[PDB]
């Protein structure tokens, strides 16, 4: 900020920008592990979920007209457009119980 | 207009045939290939368990 | 997967919580004079969550985070000074965010 | 994996659905005078969903797909002009779709 105030501020130079993307805003979740692990749900559920929902997951090949081609599997549009949409998935516990 | 289509048409007979000619280096393709997409619904699959 | 719909009263909250899922079990009873609701199939019920009588709703690119997480907004003040107030966003309906 | 073909007629449809896989069971009665039919043999019953009086059936060939899925007949315009005009495909019999 300091450098490109005094530059962007210097008639020398007819622009000056950051070659790359600004900070954005991030979602963390904070996992409550111990709650989490008292309700059966292992951390590898909870990764798989989350991974295969929002990040997509390529699980295998398909031979589509002779070429092998990935198969992706992702959460529909309609249930990963808000933050709630986050909060409204459930992951099986020990038991095969759904926890939200 | 499909571009998944027109881009499985494009990778399918027009890119092989390019990367082979002499000369290029790299074919940088500014679209996705086809690939079979499953759009799973969450609440779908807890209400089956 | 179908387009029936049905209204229904809500009956029961249940004051214990499941133990092995963490979540409460509440009964609502609906109508069925046709017979089309069957025992056994699995059905989404929209329930209100209350109602807010001075629900604000801005439009998402309008609303700003800081490093700390902390929302804002600005405003256009007297004189036509921009302003930097303070806000705590709820909950999202569509693009626009609730305050 | 056999041509052993029975008539039967139509009993009783569940009401209930079934929790675990979300269908219904239905019980026909099979007249079984040879002996033929062994309890507890895997079978497929082939049940009548309804009859249209009004459906358009076209042989499979005259249906080309295309790659979005969007299937198309083509049809002869003025002029005798072939023209390719989206359809929506319905039920397969024998080697004729239903249009």
């Amino acid at each position: 900020d300091e450098v490109l105030g005094k530059v962007n501020g210097n008639p020398k130079f007819l622009y000056a920008m950051m070659e790359g993307l600004a900070e954005a805003p991030q979602l963390r979740l904070v996992i409550d592990r111990e709650q989490a692990r008292t309700l059966g749900v292992s951390f590898e559920a909870i990764s798989s979920a989350l991974s295969t929902a929002f990040g997509s997951s390529v699980i295998n090949d398909f031979a589509n007209a002779g070429r092998q081609q990935r198969v992706v599997v992702q959460a529909e549009q309609a249930e990963r457009m808000t933050p709630e949409s986050v909060l409204r998935l459930h992951v099986p516990n020990d038991s095969g119980s759904l926890v939200p | 207009a499909n571009t998944t289509a027109l881009a499985d048409y494009a990778v399918r007979n027009v890119n092989n045939e390019i990367r082979r000619l002499p000369g290029v280096g790299k074919l940088q393709f500014f679209d996705s290939e086809a690939a079979m997409r499953v759009w799973i619904d969450p609440q779908k699959l807890v209400g089956y368990g | 997967g179908t387009d029936i719909e049905r209204k229904g009263t809500l009956l029961f909250t249940d004051i214990s919580v499941d133990r092995s899922t963490g979540q409460i079990a509440l009964r609502g009873q609906f109508d069925n004079p046709e017979g089309v609701l069957l025992p056994g199939m699995y059905v989404r019920v929209r329930t209100p969550q209350g109602l807010n009588q001075n629900a604000i709703l801005v439009p998402q690119r309008a609303v700003q985070r800081s490093a700390d997480g902390q929302a804002s907004v600005m405003l256009l003040g007297e004189g036509d000074t921009v302003e930097v107030r303070q806000v705590t966003t709820g909950a999202m309906q569509g693009s626009r965010w609730q305050i």
